[PDB]
């Protein structure tokens, strides 16, 4: 739904690098270069960002009333 | 931790330690293997779901097994203190 | 297979399970008898005082309440066929949290109540996983 | 028995350890993960939550947020010697008006000003229109042996010390090494980054007679990477102090039985 | 009991004393209402 706070494999924090990465990649930059500039060097942490699906944006339109 | 003796002699000791795991067991086995007079030394973790280890020491009789264990603990303490002293000045 | 416990503690493969419960205030044609949703009193099929501790003043539990197996979610008494207790309880050995309460009407005009209960599932020894290659 | 610094780059610290046994170095590597106290969210008190995320999901997300703990190891009671002086309170009260709103880590207010989130740009939850959250969390020290949220590091590495020797001359070594240990300088093979060698031995199946690869027996390389709560040098000292505590307790219990 | 007329996640709140011919939102006439979460403080363990 929303980006995890930490990488699943190691305990590195990845949630604060999601907005810069996604904003710059849809701006036309190379994903590998953006990831290397952000400091994400291990592929365990790179799969966290390269495979995230932002579903909370769709879900906020159908939140349970309670 | 809570310890108890399974079998003790002058040249043999089987000690069970509750609340410990690989971090202390491997260190103690490695320290024991360099104590002069120890013939065999090993540690066992009977089940990975339980936090408990067993130490097994066999000596030639020139030194007691308990004395060898205490000497190994002293060696580990010296190494830890030296590491603390040397990390503060890097 | 062997799985990482630290990965699971960081949120990997966690899941939630949902279950639904429903009632309907049936209005009998014979004699103009009908059911009512209300906290059951000392009636024919009473279960115990502590099983109705979670119902509100209208006979239905409230969201964000922890329930255990056997707890009553909707209180209901039926016309005699004295009044009988026909409440609906949580199933045996299934804890959870009340997730949603819905009150509406059917085509006839009977009250319809739906309660959703959610249960958190954390991966453990004994759970099944598969790949896209049949493993 | 010295310690040599390789590199200090932000949250990473790399060292060379000489004349230490591998058992001690691996015990330090494990203790820096398992037995170093860190401030983290223990439980959350919810007043209201209209967000798309459930209470348990938000609680887990809050528990995974790092907090600065350097000053908290002398003003707070560790979990080994279990209110004031035990817990700290952090508040969050937000609401969206008419358009979706994203809640970050800078929206968390701590009663004690020395315990703050490491980063203020961590996305907590996205709120829809008119949704609101108001909660209160309690933070306490803990060890990574209990939950991995209390670990102060991310990676902790000990590897062998390499010895790379160039015997002849071959251009294939630069091609086949994944670590970039070799380079060509004036038509000859030289070693640039010897300490980056991971003893892959991939160079020995192509440059069989031109390169020699060994490991130094008494030297080891230690890498740790902090997550933000504590500085890398404090973690290595806290691990050794924990080892000393355990060893002293075991020694006392042993000597109290003969 | 406190309810909430559901046209979306949130709408005007209504209470039980408002008696009508049936279950319906007094303000808009919609036929589905939802119970609100009580203000009791809930303790959640952060594991
Ligand atoms: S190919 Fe590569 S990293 Fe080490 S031993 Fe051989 S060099
Ligand atoms: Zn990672
Ligand atoms: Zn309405």
């Amino acid at each position: 739904m929303i980006i995890p706070i930490r990488c699943f494999t190691c305990g590195a924090v990845v949630a604060d690098k999601w907005e810069p990465f996604s904003n710059r990649v849809m701006g036309g930059e190379d994903p590998e270069k953006v990831l290397t500039e952000l400091g994400v060097n291990r592929y365990c942490c790179r799969r966290m960002l390269l495979s995230h699906v932002n579903i909370i944006r769709e879900i906020i339109h159908y939140t349970r009333p309670i | 931790m809570e310890i108890k003796v399974i079998k003790e002699e002058q040249n043999y000791l089987e000690l069970q330690i509750d609340g410990e795991e690989h971090t202390i067991g491997n260190l103690l086995k490695g320290m024991l293997l360099k104590v002069p007079g120890v013939k065999f030394a090993a540690y066992s973790l009977p089940h990975p779901l339980i936090t408990s280890i067993t130490i097994k020491i066999l000596t030639d009789g020139s030194i007691s097994a308990r004395e060898a264990l205490i000497k190994a603990i002293e060696l580990a303490e010296n190494y830890a203190n030296l590491f603390i002293d040397e990390v503060k000045k890097i | 297979i062997i799985m990482n416990k630290s990965s699971i503690e960081r949120g990997m493969y966690r899941s939630t399970f949902f279950r639904l419960y429903s009632t309907e205030e049936v209005k009998y044609p014979g004699g103009q008898e009908d059911k009512i949703i209300t906290p059951e009193a000392g009636v024919k099929g009473y279960k115990g005082k502590d099983y109705y501790r979670l119902l509100e003043d209208n006979g239905v539990v409230s969201p964000e309440v922890e329930v255990k197996g056997g707890d009553v979610l909707i209180g209901k008494v039926s016309p005699p066929r004295a009044k009988r207790d026909t409440s609906i309880v949580t199933r045996h050995g299934e804890n959870g949290i009340v997730d949603l309460v819905l009150i509406t009407e059917t085509l006839e005009g009977n009250k319809l109540v739906k309660v959703r209960v959610r249960d958190l599932r954390i991966p453990e020894i004994g759970d099944k996983f598969a790949t896209r290659h049949g493993q | 028995m010295p310690i040599s610094l390789i590199e200090r780059n932000g949250l990473r610290l790399r060292l060379v350890l000489e004349n230490y046994p591998l058992e001690f170095v691996n015990s330090i590597r494990r203790a820096s993960i398992l037995y170093v106290p860190v401030m983290a969210v223990d439980e959350v008190y919810f007043i209201e939550n209209n967000s798309p995320l459930y209470d348990e999901i938000l609680a887990h997300r809050l528990a995974l947020v790092p907090f600065v703990s350097d000053e908290a190891l002398e003003h707070y009671r560790p979990p080994e010697e279990c209110c004031d002086g035990c817990y700290n309170r952090v508040y969050l009260d937000v609401e969206a008006k008419d358009q979706p709103l994203m809640i970050y880590s800078r929206d968390l207010k701590s009663e004690d000003q020395m315990i703050t989130p490491v980063s203020g740009a961590i996305p907590i939850v996205l709120l829809g229109s008119k949704q609101k959250i108001s909660l209160e969390a309690r933070l306490r020290l803990g060890y990574g042996k209990e939950h991995i949220k209390y670990s102060p590091v991310s990676v902790s590495i000990v590897r062998y010390y390499p010895k790379v020797t160039v015997l002849g001359n071959c251009e294939k070594a630069v091609e086949v090494c994944p670590e970039g240990v070799f380079a060509m300088e004036n038509n000859k093979l030289v070693v640039k980054n010897e300490l980056s060698c991971i003893l892959c031995e991939e160079c020995l199946k192509y440059c069989a007679g031109s390169v020699s690869i060994e490991s130094v027996e008494n030297k080891f390389i230690l890498e740790i990477e902090s997550v933000g709560s504590l500085k890398p040098e404090r973690i290595l000292i806290e691990a050794s102090k924990s080892l000393l505590r355990k060893l002293s307790e075991l020694k006392s219990k042993l000597e109290a039985g003969k | 009991a406190k309810y909430r007329c559901g046209k979306c996640w949130k709408e005007l709140d209504d209470d039980q004393l408002k008696t009508l011919p049936g279950v319906r939102c007094p303000y808009c006439g919609y036929r589905i209402i939802y119970m609100v979460r009580k203000p009791t403080v809930k303790i959640v363990k952060a594991i």
